[PDB]
């Protein structure tokens, strides 16, 4: 943007697949055919707003945006909704000692969990999760986007 | 000594849209575990983790900014700390910033300029732990043409023309995005034997960037190795993928420099 | 704790984790998603360490202490030995962020079948072409270990 160093080109948001560590099932968007791998891709963008600070719990507020559209993952997600609808599209990344992530909704401070295939829920996990340990149901992996890829050669 | 530390480097490619998540996803992983870095150089760091706290220590005696912060990677009750030496160079967009994360506090901090660091390029930011000095750099994107002046100037500052006798006994390591192939930088340094014979470039043979290019590595001078014998160094470089538990949130891969087992 | 951070899982595009099935040494390695191997325990978690050689790595089982080793057309796990080249692998980056695991001794990559009429994938070694097909895939994700996690916020 108005960087002091224009020689350094701005970088686009990172592409990821959000998988439950229990089922290894990726969170899908409704923008592509569920048969299309692009249906498992999201852009990780940080939320800069300040209306969720009281329950942030030391986590990092983010949004999972559809690639090439102004739509974001929303919890009771048939699919996605307006990125402008923060109350339903803003999530909270909570770090762990293993590299897995606990993900809470910014609004309620509830934990997103998956107990089995196609099972996705938002349940109260207390006032704070710091120092507490959780099972795979509460864990999410922010991994490479599902699909094809090419080996990088030097 | 340099080989006593596990050094790593990562161009975070921060920006106003995505910066904090990169710190908590990838940086946290690079610093953890038995193989976590003792010192991690970060380029294009944007903002520091929002939980980082600036200390009262003033380590900025020049014009280029350099501040010390502490960052708790663990809980309040069970802390896990590291120091961050932040240089907010990008006053325009605050994204092309340099930083050095250290588990140990720096005995001293340094800023070393090249022939263009006060024109358009970025200076080397560094810290000293005992008799070892560690610098992070981000050379110009167009071939990293400022690299040679940057290495040369650090060399004359500590090794050839030190302002105190101790400095000649300091070992130093310049780590980061050189924006040019190791062999390309190596060829250029050979134009200056004094610099070239007192250093050793340490880089991976695997790509360090999505384009397939090798751009992130280190160049060092071991004060306990004779001129023309730096290649005796028992430090090897390699991609630090053994530290990841997530997608790498930038186009640059983390690179580590560790003592040969 | 401080030891968990040392382990991870190598997850295929199908969510299948490279794992030890038969605990006895020198038995083939397979791939089972966590959902269908919950009783497997930590034999599914691995510690990546530097090999004997600079840019190479070896995988040490969290539960058994054994190492992955290239053997024949597949992988087995055996006693760790830095002098066994077959136990050193290259973690090749890809343009998506996933990795391709290459055997230094063989020069072939860890291949698997994302699609299976069973709950597990067969793991083999073959020409490194970064294929990503329903029955032949060579890409893995360096992911969190299958362990309970403690929030460090």
């Amino acid at each position: 943007d108005p960087t002091t160093y224009p020689d350094v080109e701005l970088s686009p948001p990172p592409r990821i697949s959000l998988r439950s560590l229990l089922t290894a099932q990726p969170i899908k968007n409704d923008h592509y055919d569920s048969h299309n791998y692009l249906s498992t891709h999201w852009e990780l963008i940080d939320y800069k707003g300040k209306e969720y600070e009281k329950l942030r719990d030391g986590g990092t507020l983010v949004q999972f945006k559809v690639v090439g559209a102004a739509k974001c993952f929303a919890f009771p997600g048939e699919g996605t909704t307006d990125c402008k609808d923060i109350d339903h599209t803003v999530f909270n990344l909570i770090p762990t000692n293993t590299g897995a992530f606990l993900i809470k909704d910014a609004l309620l401070g509830f934990c997103m969990t998956s107990h089995d295939f196609d099972d996705l829920r938002l349940e109260p996990c207390g006032i704070s999760v710091s120092g507490r340990t959780f099972s795979l149901a509460y864990q999410w992996g922010i991994l490479p986007p599902f699909g094809p890829s090419k080996i990088l050669r030097p | 000594n340099l080989s006593d530390f596990k050094v790593a480097t990562w161009n975070l490619q921060g920006s106003s849209a995505v910066n904090e998540s990169k710190w908590n996803i990838n940086v946290r992983q690079l610093l953890s575990g038995e193989q976590g870095a003792d010192i991690l150089m970060v380029q294009e760091a944007g903002s520091l983790p929002s939980s980082a706290v600036r200390t009262s220590r003033v380590i900025q005696h020049g014009g280029t900014p350099i501040e010390e912060y502490t960052w708790n990677l663990g809980t309040r009750s069970r802390p896990n700390m590291v120091y961050i030496y932040y240089s907010r160079l990008d006053v325009g967009a605050n994204r092309v910033n340099l930083a050095i994360v250290s588990r140990r506090q720096a005995d001293e901090a340094f800023i070393v300029h090249s022939d263009s660091s006060v024109l358009q390029s970025r200076p080397a930011v560094g810290i000293r732990i005992g008799t070892d000095v560690f610098f992070t750099v981000h050379a110009l994107a167009t071939g990293g043409s400022d690299a040679v002046s940057l290495i040369r100037n650090i060399f004359t500052t500590f090794t050839s023309s030190p302002s105190s006798p101790e400095r000649r006994g300091y070992s130093w390591m310049v780590v980061g995005d050189f924006n040019r192939a190791p062999v390309n930088l190596e060829a250029a340094l050979r134009q200056e034997p004094a610099v070239s014979e007192n250093t050793i470039i340490i880089a991976p043979t695997e790509p360090t960037h999505r384009s397939g290019n090798i751009l992130d590595y280190a160049i060092l001078h071991d004060a306990h190795l004779p001129r023309r014998e730096q290649a005796r160094e028992r430090i090897g470089a390699s991609l630090m993928l053994n530290q990841l538990r997530s997608q790498i949130t930038s186009d640059h891969f983390p690179v580590s420099f560790v003592h040969d087992r | 704790p401080s030891e968990p951070s040392n382990f991870m899982t190598l997850m295929g595009q199908n969510g299948a984790l490279l794992t030890v099935w038969a605990l006895a040494k020198r038995n083939w390695l397979w791939a089972y998603p966590n959902i269908y191997s919950q009783d497997f325990g930590n034999i599914r978690n691995w510690k990546i360490e530097p090999g004997k050689h600079r840019e190479y790595f070896r995988f040490v089982n969290q539960s058994l202490g054994t190492c992955i080793e290239a053997y024949g057309n597949g992988l087995i796990h055996d006693t760790c030995s830095l002098d066994k080249l077959a136990q050193e692998f290259e973690l090749l980056p890809t343009d998506s962020g996933a990795v391709v695991i290459k055997s230094v001794s063989q020069g072939r990559c860890v291949t698997y079948n994302p699609v299976s009429p069973t709950y597990y994938s067969t793991v083999t070694l073959s020409t490194c072409d970064g294929a990503t097909e329903p029955l032949r895939d060579q890409t893995w994700y360096l992911a969190p270990p299958v362990l309970e996690a403690t929030a460090v916020n």
